[PDB]
């Protein structure tokens, strides 16, 4: 069995539950085979059982790190299905959170793929800055993660009074943070060693193998479905795709590097422009009514208490609508019946694609290379077995 | 003697710890020959110090031009063992 | 420059009342620190609130013996703080 | 000198020495796992409470299971359970290990660990708040400083 | 007397051994924007005694294994690098050996086994792949260590660690071969299984012979470590870094030797904060490709340094 | 709009600089300096019982059931809470009591089940079920977390004096 | 809030001004 | 701040010149106040042993001019 | 010459590696001391110097080896 050797499920290097059946001879390895499925936990399945509303915190823990993106996602497809679009207000918000969480991720991403490689000091760092970001999540929905804020119609509540003064100051200074991880590592006579020239994946082939993220970016394929199909106001706002060249773990690291400062970019500009308004879409048929009205006027309760028991009642149709995640591109097939609870909603993770390629991209390379290469991915292992 | 002396503490207090590790808490065919020629390679090296270890009492030698002249020869033919072994895939794992 | 430093340390330290103030807080919260006394609850605690702290440390309690007479000097909990003080120690409202 | 008194400081001693270095072996299923990370950040430091970053399998004292115990794992978590020490704790740690959580009524999902491995602190929270988890450590320190294993020796 | 002077010289250096930890688990802290371990005791001085507690009486599980390889490779852990102290010769030594480097230059070579027979022992493959890796660049940089050592010796004149002490009462043994200090440095790095070399407890790589070591057999290799870490970075501080030696008052040698170890005791421990782990390959590729080659015709210019500019060191 | 994040003569002085760079691990040195400069900077850690990490009032936290200032529990039973509940938590029974209101006669919210996504703070007309502040509630057995009336009705009165401030902070934005 | 000799130390061995953006939020 | 650090420094220090100044002083004690002779070559040895026999056993005790 | 420069500039190690094999091949052929190693390894005075005896017409230092026969290191001194 040339030492078939797992990976091990814990494992500190295998982010949360990965089986690697690997064959190496010596160092080298000869075949990579990803088990997958450790994490599997019916979300597909789970979702035809319950209403749109209700499915809603499903999409938050289908890939974590990067918690609202994907609820963007279904809200997206929920809203396509009602041909029912947010108000003004609601689409920057999910914009301005939208990108905070992309920071979350690549913070995830870069600093995670720097601990597996044995730099430590950049995971405290930039936890330190995420932390705080976590407390604007807080603040605006009440949970650190794991918001339920965007929801199908809209967000849920505005802003505090306040939040956005401080999603500037964080902002204003965050880019010396990343500066510090550069000076630390984008550099470093060593990182560049244990990540250039690692992975490399082919233009071809990235399209081919369906990467679809970084990973396509990286290797000089410019897509990033935010410019080239927009959703929701991420087209009003101007910002950089970073493109690579010479793919390789370096170079998409760049990427991630690059990608958090455009982010910031983008969030300024939200915050110089979010227009006065309302957070939800005023169709008390799609959107829950406002807990003044529900307790005044009869209409409005009715709409709440049909709104929470049955459900939006989305018009038979399907749809897949897919949003640029920091990961890559998360996609929500949703077919829906008549009913208030959907027909099947197959989430496409960035990530399932990602590692099938890991067999094409680690070919006769060491036990060490794996370890980097599966950084280089930011497999959620939510995502993938959904 | 006084060396004996305290080898033996120095055994003494290690045994003692891992009984004490014990006592106390009473309540298969990994092989690549690079590995294996890299050890190779360390003898012909460790050998090779061990010609180069007398050179201190060797440099207060009279004749001094031979010593450096078999010094020089030695560091280089190996260095020069070295190199083959660049040119070889050998050093290169 | 190191001069104020080794002053104003000899402040907090010698601000714990007696020599047991000092050797009592430093044992059960390991941080000598000087703050103005916000108030102190029903159940024995106290609380202090600096400005000049960072958000994270700024407003702290330091716990009290035998709240509901548990021994709590040592074992100290969070809990321990009344729901009223609970949200003044969270910042959930800067209302002492 | 009442040996009595003798046993009680010994094992206090003993029960300090456990609950000051806990050095967790963490499991990282699923996301609670980034809510622990957070623990193990500057804001609310781990380590300064003498609990280690991470370790491995065997140098744990804690195991803390984070996220969906799913069936496959579920073999899994055993074996790195029993391949603890002997004096080993487990602190479930997310409404997904604890119980089921949104996960419950699912085939692939075991409900609980706590029918997979014996739960000592059961921290709740769909992300339990690190805070939380911080407090949940902090109770199984109490718990360990309670245990009072040679006076029972001494009086059986 | 003697006898007392074993226990200084042991103790002490146990107790600091400890002390480092410690300072290692609050600068790599600090560095990380943490506290580090201040709750236990004041300032955390109680809590490296801790853990060894809890480290002793956690059960020493042995493998459902060998029984002696297995216990044999901690004990010849910590007591090679606690007898490596022996014949240091901090102001003066306890054991005086007249070829003393020769003597830290074998003991050290003997712990490469602890590190075979322990991965041997464990009986699981992560335990053999890391033990075989581990003991290839130890040997690996044994070979460029003991040149870097030749060198220092042909210009003191002799293998006796005493002996630098008359050497370098004029000027540190850096200003001249600085070239190999940094060469030393990096090579001690790599044999204390430090961060930048250190693929060993390589944790991604091979979660490795500690894999299955746990409670009391853990503990003593660690303690081991630990020990040369300092051993290690005081070999530089009397090898290259000469502390001012006054015979009238011979403390403010050790005053000094106390200062320099510390510094570059920090310097490991702020070099692990700051890399990232190199690659198995890439760090033999650095001592056969980018150090040996160095290293062997720096011994060259060392043989030769002294001839022309007759300065042949005298014996004795 | 794109970017190239890494799109790219020989001189002695370049050489040179170059040869120096990888002779005497220059950028090395430059990545040491940046962590010495933080070893000086104020760490960023809370004493935890001390110091608390801070919640605005939308914090979900803990389950408790409100009561009216009169002293009557605010759930009158419409049971719409364990419609829109995602994880199937809370479990509701009622009958009419003898005073001929309505009100619940077991209302189980089980804990680790729940997965504080706080839909049911919203979806409550009268507002009886509220997200309570406190998020230490970690218990030595399994059972404990299982919550029925009479401990979230005790965990209401416990915590009304803040759950009233907090929805007090944030009714207007709902 | 540290001595500007500590802080300095900072600043140089950074190579940029932490003080502008620092570690610690405030009021 | 990083003040804390040197609590823990302090007790490595003082614990590394102990034992230099330790062994430097029960030298200087079982020596007679004279530095143990370091006896690297013969020459030396026999010219301690020399001293050993010239008076008492011991060759710290050095006789002189007036004997 | 050209990858001289590269070398330079790209694996600078090895240049730096046989440009000091050269000059420790070099220094010593040329020098004004080296003659001196063998010379002051020569001199120092490590086996007793056995006397012989006075035959006769002798430039050897007789009695007080102060005497201004002989050898001398004078060039040890002042060197
Ligand atoms: C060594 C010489 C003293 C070094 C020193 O005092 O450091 C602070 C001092 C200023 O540093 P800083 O980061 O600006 O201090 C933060 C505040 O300004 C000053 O911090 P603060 O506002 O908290 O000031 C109060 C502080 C004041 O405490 C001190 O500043 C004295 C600390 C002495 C440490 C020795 O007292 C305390 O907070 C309680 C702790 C007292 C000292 C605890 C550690 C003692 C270790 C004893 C064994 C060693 O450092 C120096 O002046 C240079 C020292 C050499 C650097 C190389
Ligand atoms: C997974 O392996 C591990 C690491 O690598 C990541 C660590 O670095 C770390 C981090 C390092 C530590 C927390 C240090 C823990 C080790 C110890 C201090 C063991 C205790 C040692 C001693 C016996 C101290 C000496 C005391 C005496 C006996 C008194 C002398 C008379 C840990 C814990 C670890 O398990
Ligand atoms: C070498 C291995 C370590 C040797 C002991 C090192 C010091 C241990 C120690 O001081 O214990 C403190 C501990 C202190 O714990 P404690 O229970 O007294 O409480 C102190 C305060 N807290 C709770 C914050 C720790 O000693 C004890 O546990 C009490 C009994 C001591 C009995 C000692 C003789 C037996
Ligand atoms: C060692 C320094 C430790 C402190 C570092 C932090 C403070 C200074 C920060 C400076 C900075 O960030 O830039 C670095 C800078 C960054 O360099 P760079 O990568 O920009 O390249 C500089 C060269 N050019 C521009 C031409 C390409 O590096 C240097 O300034 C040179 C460092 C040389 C290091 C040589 C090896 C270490 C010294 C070995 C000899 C012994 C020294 C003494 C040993 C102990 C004695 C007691
Ligand atoms: C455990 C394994 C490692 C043990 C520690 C490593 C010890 C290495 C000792 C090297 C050999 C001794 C040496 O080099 O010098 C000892 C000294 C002779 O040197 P020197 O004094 O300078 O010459 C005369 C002028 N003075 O004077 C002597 O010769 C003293 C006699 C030799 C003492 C050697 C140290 C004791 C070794 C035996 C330990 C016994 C336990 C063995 C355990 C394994 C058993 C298989
Ligand atoms: C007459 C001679 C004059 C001088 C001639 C040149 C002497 C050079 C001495 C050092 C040799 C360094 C070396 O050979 O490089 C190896 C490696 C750098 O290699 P790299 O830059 O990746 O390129 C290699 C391919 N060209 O080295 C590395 O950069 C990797 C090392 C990783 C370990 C940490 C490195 C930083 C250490 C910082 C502290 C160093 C302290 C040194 C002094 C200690 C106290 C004395
Ligand atoms: C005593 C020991 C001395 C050194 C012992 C070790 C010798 C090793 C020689 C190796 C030669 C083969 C080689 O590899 O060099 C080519 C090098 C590419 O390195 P490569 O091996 O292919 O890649 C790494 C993975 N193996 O890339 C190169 O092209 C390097 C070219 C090196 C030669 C360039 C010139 C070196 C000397 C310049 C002298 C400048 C002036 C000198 C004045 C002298 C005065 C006496
Ligand atoms: C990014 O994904 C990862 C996780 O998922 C949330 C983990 O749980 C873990 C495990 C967490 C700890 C603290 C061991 C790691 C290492 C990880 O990389
Ligand atoms: S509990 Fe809530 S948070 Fe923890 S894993 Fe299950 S879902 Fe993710
Ligand atoms: S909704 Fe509010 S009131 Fe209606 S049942 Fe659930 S809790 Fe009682």
């Amino acid at each position: 069995t040339n030492m078939t050797l797992n990976f091990g499920p814990q494992h500190p290097a295998a982010h949360g539950v990965l089986r690697l059946v690997l064959e190496l001879s010596g160092e080298m390895v000869r075949k990579c085979d990803p088990h997958i499925g450790l994490l599997h936990r019916g979300t597909e399945k789970l979702i035809e059982y319950k209403t749109y509303l209700q499915a809603l915190p499903y999409f938050d823990r289908l890939d974590y790190v990067s918690m609202m993106c994907n609820e963007q996602a279904y809200s997206i497809a929920v809203e396509k299905l009602l041909n029912i679009q947010p108000p003004p207000r609601a689409q920057w918000i999910r914009v301005l959170f939208g990108e905070i969480t992309r920071i979350l991720n690549h913070i995830m991403a870069v600093t995670t793929h720097a601990l597996d490689i044995g730099a430590m000091t950049p995971f405290f760092w930039m936890f330190e800055e995420r932390e705080k970001m976590f407390e604007f999540y807080e603040r605006v929905s009440g949970a650190r993660m794991h918001a339920a804020y965007i929801r199908p119609g809209g967000v849920h509540q505005d802003l505090p009074l306040g939040l956005l003064d401080d999603i500037y100051e964080f902002s204003k200074n965050f880019s010396l943070r990343i500066d510090e991880v550069e000076e630390m590592l984008t550099n470093n006579r060593i990182w560049r060693n244990r990540t250039v020239d690692i992975g490399v994946v082919t233009a071809e082939d990235a399209l081919n193998y369906g990467f679809s993220g970084v990973m396509l970016r990286g290797s000089g394929i410019q897509w990033d479905l935010r410019k080239t199909q927009p959703y929701d106001v991420y087209d009003q706002v101007e910002f950089d795709v970073p493109i690579g060249s010479r793919g390789d773990c370096y170079d998409r690291y760049l990427c991630r590097v690059e990608e958090m400062r455009q982010s910031l970019r983008i969030i300024e500009q939200c915050l110089n422009k979010m227009p006065p308004g309302e957070i939800k879409v005023d169709d008390a048929k799609v959107s829950p009514p406002k807990r003044a009205e529900m307790k005044t006027s009869m209409e409005s309760l009715i709409h709440h208490f049909k709104l929470y028991t049955e459900g939006y009642q989305v018009p038979p149709g399907a749809t897949y609508t897919a949003i640029e995640a920091p990961k890559g591109e998360f996609g929500v097939y949703l077919v829906s019946d008549g009913s208030s609870r959907p027909y099947r909603c197959k989430i496409k993770a960035p990530g399932f694609a990602h590692l099938a390629g890991l067999d094409k991209m680690s070919k006769g390379h060491m036990l060490a290379d794996v370890v980097a290469i599966i950084g280089t991915q930011d497999i959620v292992f939510g995502e993938i077995d959904r | 003697m006084n060396l004996y002396t305290v080898i033996f503490i120095n055994i003494l207090l290690s045994l003692t710890l891992i009984l004490v590790a014990f006592w106390l808490p009473q309540m298969r065919l990994p092989f690549s020959m690079k590995f294996f020629l890299v050890a190779i390679t360390f003898l012909l090296f460790d050998l090779e110090i061990a010609l180069l270890l007398p050179l201190p009492w060797a440099i207060q030698t009279i004749k001094t031009s031979t010593m450096m002249i078999m010094a020089f020869i030695l560091v280089t033919i190996l260095s020069l063992g070295l190199a083959y072994e660049w040119t070889q895939k050998g050093l290169e794992w | 420059e190191l001069v104020e430093v080794l002053k104003r340390g000899v402040q907090q330290v010698t601000g714990h009342g007696g020599l047991r103030g000092l050797l009592r807080v430093f044992f059960r919260a390991n941080d000598i620190r000087i703050g103005t006394l916000v108030g102190e609850d029903k159940y024995g605690n106290k609380y202090y609130e600096d400005n000049k702290q960072f958000f994270g440390r700024h407003r702290w309690v330091i716990y009290t013996t035998e709240m509901n007479g548990k021994n709590t000097f040592w074992d100290v909990d969070g809990s321990m703080v009344p729901p009223e003080w609970h949200r003044w120690l969270h910042c959930m409202t800067d209302d002492p | 000198s009442r040996a009595e008194y003798v046993v009680t400081k010994l094992d206090d001693l003993i029960n300090w020495a456990r609950r000051s270095s806990l050095w967790p072996m963490t499991f990282g299923l699923a996301c609670c796992a980034v809510e622990m990370m957070h623990m193990a950040a500057p804001r609310y430091d781990m380590d300064r409470f003498g609990v280690v970053f991470r370790a491995s399998p065997r140098q744990a004292d804690v195991m803390i299971v984070a996220g969906t115990l799913t069936n496959k794992m579920a073999p899994a978590l055993r074996k790195v359970y029993d391949q603890m020490p002997e004096p080993r704790y487990v602190v479930s740690m997310g409404s997904c290990a604890n119980g089921g959580g949104y996960y419950h009524y699912s085939y692939s999902v075991v409900r609980g660990c706590d029918r997979i491995v014996p739960v000592d602190i059961y921290v709740p929270g769909c992300p339990p708040t690190a805070e939380a988890l911080l407090y949940g450590i902090l109770q199984l320190q109490r718990k360990i400083k309670r245990e009072q294993k040679l006076k029972i020796w001494y009086r059986r | 007397m003697f006898f007392i002077n074993i226990l200084t010289l042991l103790v002490p250096i146990l107790i600091a051994m400890a002390f480092l930890t410690l300072v290692e688990r609050k600068i790599l802290g600090y560095m990380q924007l943490r506290k580090g371990p201040n709750i236990v005791g004041p300032y955390g001085i109680l809590q490296p005694f801790a853990d060894a507690m809890k480290l002793f009486m956690k059960e020493p599980m042995r493998p459902l294994t060998s029984m002696s390889l297995f216990i044999i490779a901690p004990t010849l852990s910590l007591t090679l690098a606690l007898s490596l102290w022996v014949p240091l010769p901090m102001p003066h030594p306890l054991i005086n050996l007249n070829l003393g480097i020769l003597f830290i230059l074998a003991t050290s070579s003997l712990s490469v086994y602890s590190i075979l027979w322990s991965g041997w022992a464990s009986n699981s493959k992560y335990s053999l792949f890391g033990a075989l890796r581990a003991v290839a660049q130890t040997i690996s940089y044994e070979v460029t260590m003991a040149i870097i050592l030749l060198s220092v010796l042909l210009m003191n004149g002799s293998y006796s660690l005493q002996t630098l002490i008359t050497t370098q009462e004029h000027m540190w043994l850096l200003l001249p071969a600085w070239p190999m200090a940094m060469m030393w440095f990096i090579s001690t790095l790599a044999e204390t299984n430090r961060a930048p070399f250190d693929l060993t407890e390589g944790e991604s790589e091979l979660v490795g012979f500690n894999v299955e070591y746990a409670a009391g057999p853990f503990a003593l290799f660690f303690m081991a470590e630990y020990t040369n870490i300092i051993l290690m970075n005081a070999l530089t501080t009397i090898i290259f870094l000469g502390p001012l030696y006054y015979i009238n008052l011979p403390e403010l040698y050790s005053t000094n030797f106390m200062m320099e170890a510390l510094l570059l005791s920090s310097t490991f421990l702020w070099i692990r904060a700051s890399y990232p782990r190199f690659r198995y390959d890439q760090l033999m590729h650095l001592l056969w490709k980018n150090f040996l080659p160095l290293t062997l015709a720096l011994c060259m210019w060392h043989i030769s340094l002294p001839i022309f500019t007759a300065g042949v060191p005298p014996y004795m | 709009t794109y970017k190239y994040v890494n799109k790219k003569e020989v001189d002695m002085k370049s050489a040179t600089d170059n040869a120096a760079r990888i002779l005497m691990w220059t950028e090395l040195i430059r990545g040491l300096g940046m962590t010495l400069s933080y070893l000086f900077r104020e760490p960023a850690t809370i004493n935890y019982p001390f110091e608390k990490g801070p919640l605005s009032p939308r914090f979900r936290g803990e389950h408790a059931l409100r009561r009216y200032p009169s002293g009557e529990e605010r759930c009158i039973a419409c049971k719409l809470c364990e419609a829109i509940c995602p994880a199937q938590a809370i479990t509701i029974e009622a009958e009419p009591r003898a005073d001929g209101s309505r009100r619940t006669t077991r209302y189980d919210i089980d804990m680790t089940k729940c997965i504080y996504c706080g839909f049911c703070q919203e979806a409550c007309p009268v507002d009886a079920i509220v997200e309570g502040p406190n998020f230490e509630f970690s218990t030595e057995t399994h059972e404990e977390l299982l919550y029925n009336k009479e401990k979230l009705l005790n965990n209401g009165d416990k915590w009304e004096a803040e759950i009233a401030a907090n929805i007090q902070a944030d009714y207007l934005y709902r | 809030s540290a001595t500007r000799v500590i802080q300095k130390l900072r600043n140089w061995a950074s190579g940029q001004d932490l003080q502008a953006k620092l570690q610690l939020r405030y009021q | 701040m990083w003040f804390e650090i040197l609590p823990g420094l302090a007790i490595m220090g003082v614990c590394l010149v102990i034992p230099g100044v330790s062994t430097a002083y029960i030298h200087k004690f079982t020596n007679g106040g004279k530095e143990k002779r370091v006896a690297r070559v013969q020459y030396q040895w026999y010219l301690m042993e020399r001293d050993r026999r010239i008076s008492g056993v011991n060759r710290y005790y050095v006789s002189k001019g007036l004997e | 010459s050209a990858f001289l420069k590269n070398a330079w500039a790209k694996e600078p190690v090895l240049v730096v590696s046989f440009s000091v094999w050269g000059l420790a091949i070099i220094m010593p052929m040329i020098s004004p001391y080296t003659k001196y190693a063998s010379m002051i390894n020569k001199a120092t005075p490590y086996n007793y110097p056995v006397p012989v005896r006075d035959d006769g017409n002798m430039p050897d230092v007789p009695s007080h080896p102060q005497d201004p026969l002989g050898p001398s290191l004078d060039w040890l001194k002042n060197l």
